[PDB]
This record gives structure tokens, sequence and C-alpha cells, in this order.
């Protein structure tokens, strides 16, 4: 039964229960973002 | 340059393929206007210390 509209699914859905893992990569790890910052000593490049 | 001219007409294929891949620098160094005795380099340019920091 569909929590929000209260009607059944049309056709039988599987479920049941099943392993799952949170693995290593984390988004707050991995977002970034800059606009003014340092830059390589010897181009003027941005770092990396 | 006037040497390797009559030199490439030569008939044989091999000395006119030589004296054209030979005439080709030396018309580089014609054209262009540039000595090759600068190859030899007495003064050797040393980068900037940023450069090399």
């Amino acid at each position: 039964y569909d929590g929000r509209t209260g009607e059944p699914f049309e056709g039988p859905i599987v479920v049941g229960q099943m392993f799952i893992m949170k693995l290593y990569h984390m988004v707050e790890d991995k977002m970034h973002a800059r606009s003014t910052g340092p830059y390589s000593l010897i181009t003027q490049q941005p770092l990396g | 340059e006037r040497e390797l001219l009559e030199e490439m007409k030569h008939p044989s294929r091999a000395r006119r393929a030589k004296a054209r891949k030979r005439l080709e620098v030396v018309r580089a160094f014609l054209d262009s206007g540039n000595r090759p005795e600068w190859m030899i380099l007495e003064a050797v340019p040393v980068l900037p210390p940023d450069l090399r920091p």
C-alpha cells in the first residue's frame, strides 16, 4: 500500500530483508568549492 | 645553394634526394636570415630566479 495514496500498487512487489552496506565514500568529505584561493609559485595557476 | 641546385638535377635519384634534403636546411637559413654559427653558443642564457624557485 502506498503511504501517500492509500491505494494498492497495480502488480505485486517483491520485498524482504536484505543486507546492505554504507561504503567509504562520503559526500561530506568529497564535496568542495572555492572562489579565490592560493596559486602555484612557479606559474600562477590555481592549486588542485 | 647555387651548387646544390646543379647537384640536384643529377640523373641518379639518390644523389638528387640527398641534395634536396640538404638544400632544404640551407634555404631555411637563407629565407630566415639567421646565421648558423649561433648554433654554437658562447653565452649560456640563465633563467630568472622565480622561474627556478
